[PDB]
């Protein structure tokens, strides 16, 4: 299609400030019941549609991960993905930057941006990932 | 689901599992015919409803199964069911509900699938890019691998411990003609098989297979009228859907397996320590290991000890995967949940020859899940509790 | 199926039908939420069981639909159903059965499909993937077209006679915003549209559409508990499978539609001449015309007279396809069976505005089949009989 | 890499190796006498014992349709039909010939020809019916 496929994921989860400020993940807190979640049309706990935007911590912690040697079609292998827990008590699934056989559970990691896959036009989709701090 | 009246299983049916060159309808019909003949049915239209589970063969699989038995028509309402790997168990569940509620007195559930005859892209076994974890590269083996890594982190389990699940399940299947892979395999062969997503190697993953099974269920009075010698009582059966949220979970647990099994124990009045055999969703070695804890066979954190102590094989508290599991049969999506029930019935009846559990089991439990979009552990879970229903 | 206690429809939901870019799960969620809002259900923890029909999208359609509503979990068993085009009606049937039997007091049936985001245009649907007729190139257009060719041969009816079905159904849909195609079209425009499978031209074929619909059902007490002002009573509902054989059946008849409609009349106690509106499986113009006789709306041989005399449009014995039918909505396989019911309910309630039938209908029937299985005219058939359930 | 079929199907279409005229095959159940196409068990009585019955090469077009929008991947137009045989069996098959030329109750004769391309893009040869002289 000459109307392009996406090159970014996703404006309601990963905030890239237009003035060049550091990107951050964001959640949305239900104003009725207080549930924090990623962006959704209605609160899955109480069905309210009234929210407040909550910027999320850029530091998280690898809860678990796996080195992927046989993965999705079209992604370069090996790659790594993980459950990354944020201190706001939200869990984010994301790729980890780096080499196989180097991550451990409960390791601290920091948000970063990079290509997570190629789109239908064979151009990279840029999204959030996490990387080692030191 | 509470049963409004007693429901019993009469005849069951089961094809060989593996690579078949006959399709899902032929396999399903073979299993249905066996189950009907094993129920001493002389008038096929005594069967008042049929449910058939399938994953991706077609939209009219149950009608395609029964048409070759001459049974389609105004006296056989057929509904096909789907919940990925839950489907075959849900088919039996629907039949049980028809009988328990008095909608019918005799019903049949079939689960059937043929994968290997058909070109299935690979995208059919996965969710769409729309699913957030899939957008970021998730594959099922890596999702379960993360569960294994977390379990090794918490318990000190090694890859060799995980591989012993394949070893055990293939051992159980040694003399089972229905199973596909069977017999002795060494831990080093399992561990040294190709790495898919650490620590899951190829031999720790169930494979795609073709097969079918069927279960006839009926009222107490129907068991007497059919002259069924060893009717198996449905002590309980439970269907759940998986909770969705984005909070940290303990993935060495399993929210829906925990709640489904607890509800099954409460409704049936049978606790987990009373279960003598168990068929469960061993799509990967780590799943069976975690489910020892998730189902309450042992305490939190004790699944590794349970395995190493031999508590999940012959002589132990509960023989887990006595037919060989998905790790020996492979996994025809629509079939497995019905097939677990067929083999548990055969074990309760003492009919499994060289793979028969001794002493004879009296309580048999079965479990399949299925699916799992982002934020869920699984989409569905279906569990059955079956007990000996004949006297002395 | 005889209902063991009364069962009533509270809220219904319906998306617009046509080419959607949002997928089946979003469409299904929109219809389900609309049905819940229409039932004064304002919390995720009220509905007690859910059934979701689908053809080709997914093996866990209902869990995908309900995920974002926070309704999946231990207190919502979800089962997905398939019988090609019957699936949306079978989902409502399963929900009705749960309520009628007392398994639940409040349940929901959803039908949903997105076809257009998952296939290329320029081709017709085949028969079943594993079917022998599919090997030889069978497409559903031609399978119905053959019925028209034979009907024309035996009765002298012309393509211009069959075209009157599209004219009427599109007229009915003129003011209906949910339909895809609607408004004034002449016989000449129908007949001169491009041939698809002789003698079915484009405008005599139902569209390959996306959409969803949902139906909440509950007990008499639950309607009162929810403050439902116009509960619609389920007077009957029947599911059959189609007879299978390779003999020369009269394809201008329809074995399963004849027997299913007769059973519905018998169980409900309502005869065909008492039906005020009817949504049927008008996948092609010929189907509606044949079903006038198969369903007993008129005597043998009078189907075309029935049409020509206005008996199936406003002011006649039975307004057939008042929403516009499949020839105006198009036909998302998993959705149509539920969508017929949602619109029949709205008509009973006087809620259809510019396409409202007058006098207000008191008895509404619906019909979907499901096919592609060789040796059957249809693999399945599901019909519902609904009546006013609020007094005056 | 093992090859796709080029013939459909030995259980219904017999091609004599001696070069005799091909024919469709029915089977008669020995227990109840029902005639059907090949099956593992009889739909009427569930017997598994049958005798093979060569069927008439001549039949009648019960109905047909000229197909302009086909299955994905099939060249168009093509024609298919219900062809009824004297043995009271109905066969689904493609018809050889041109659109706008067939009629109900037309007599037709068995013939072999390509019905579709296989996954190696070689023709699958099967049973069709054609007009008689
Ligand atoms: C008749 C049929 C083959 C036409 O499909 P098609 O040729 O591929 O047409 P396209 O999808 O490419 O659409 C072409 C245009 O015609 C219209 N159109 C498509 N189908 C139409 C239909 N059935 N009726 C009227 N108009 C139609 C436009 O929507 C479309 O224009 P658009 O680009 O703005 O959307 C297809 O509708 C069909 O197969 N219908 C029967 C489906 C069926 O068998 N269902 C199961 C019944 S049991
Ligand atoms: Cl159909
Ligand atoms: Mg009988
Ligand atoms: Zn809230
Ligand atoms: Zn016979």
């Amino acid at each position: 299609e000459k109307e392009p496929d996406i090159t970014f994921f996703h404006p309601d989860i990963l905030e890239v400030p237009k003035d060049g400020g550091l990107p951050y993940l964001k959640g949305y807190r239900c104003k009725k019941c207080g549930q924090l979640d990623f962006k959704t049309e209605m609160c899955t706990n109480c069905w309210s549609e009234e929210f407040e935007m909550v910027p999320l911590s850029r530091r998280g912690k690898v809860y678990s991960f796996s080195d992927i040697y046989i993965g999705q079609q079209g992604l370069a292998t090996p790659y790594i993905f993980a459950y990354v827990d944020l201190p706001e008590n939200l869990r984010v699934f994301a790729q980890l930057e780096g080499e196989v056989d180097t991550y451990r559970c409960d390791e601290e990691v920091e948000l970063t941006l990079g290509p997570i896959r190629m789109n239908n036009d064979n151009l990279p989709i840029i999204s959030y990932k996490f990387k080692k701090i030191a | 689901m509470k049963l409004q009246r007693e429901v019993y299983i009469a005849g069951v049916g089961e094809t060989k599992f593996g690579k078949h060159t006959v399709d899902f309808d032929v396999l399903g019909r073979e299993a249905a015919l066996q189950a009907m003949n094993g129920s001493n049915i002389d008038r096929p239209d005594m069967i008042q409803s049929a449910y058939v589970g399938n994953g991706m063969n077609d939209m009219t699989t149950g009608q395609a199964v029964f048409r070759g038995l001459g049974m389609c028509g105004p006296n056989l309402p057929i509904i096909n069911v789907q919940s990925a790997c839950s489907a075959g168990a849900m088919a039996v569940f629907c039949a049980i509900k028809d009988v328990a509620t008095g909608v019918t007195d005799l019903s049949i559930g079939v689960g059937t699938e043929n994968h290997t005859m058909h070109r299935q892209s690979g995208a059919a076994f996965s969710a769409a890019r729309s699913d957030i974890e899939t957008m970021h590269g998730a594959v099922m083996t890596g999702k379960y691998a993360m569960r294994a890594t977390r379990y090794m982190h918490e318990t000190g389990a090694t890859i060799e411990d995980l591989a012993m699940i394949t070893v055990k399940n293939r051992k159980h299947a040694t003399h089972n003609p229905y199973a596909w892979f069977k017999g002795a395999i060494t831990v080093e062969e399992v561990v040294n098989s190709r790495m898919v997503a650490y620590p899951m190697t190829l031999q720790q993953c169930c494979g795609i297979a073709d097969g079918a099974a069927a279960v006839v269920v009926g009222s107490k009075e129907m068991m007497k009228k059919l002259g069924i010698a060893k009717p198996v009582k449905v002590a309980g059966v439970v269907v759940e859907s998986g909770p969705y949220h984005n909070r940290p979970r303990d993935i060495t647990g399993d929210d829906i397996t925990e709640t489904t099994s607890e509800k099954l124990y409460e409704e049936s009045g049978i606790g987990p320590k009373e279960v003598n055999i168990l068929e469960l969703h061993d799509a990967f070695t780590i799943a069976e290991l975690l489910y020892y804890e998730c189902m309450g066979l042992c305490k939190k954190g004790d699944g590794l000890k349970f395995l190493r102590d031999g508590q999940s094989t012959y002589g132990g508290q509960c023989v887990v995967s006595p037919r060989g599991g998905l790790l020996s049969y492979g996994h025809p999506i629509g079939a497995s949940g019905a097939a677990q029930i067929a083999q548990n019935v055969k074990q309760l009846r003492g009919e499994c020859g060289g793979y028969q559990v001794g002493p004879t089991p009296k309580v048999a439990m079965s479990h399949v899940t299925g699916g799992g979009l982002s934020g869920t552990e699984h989409a569905a879970c279906t569990m059955h509790m079956l007990v000996k229903g004949w006297g002395s």
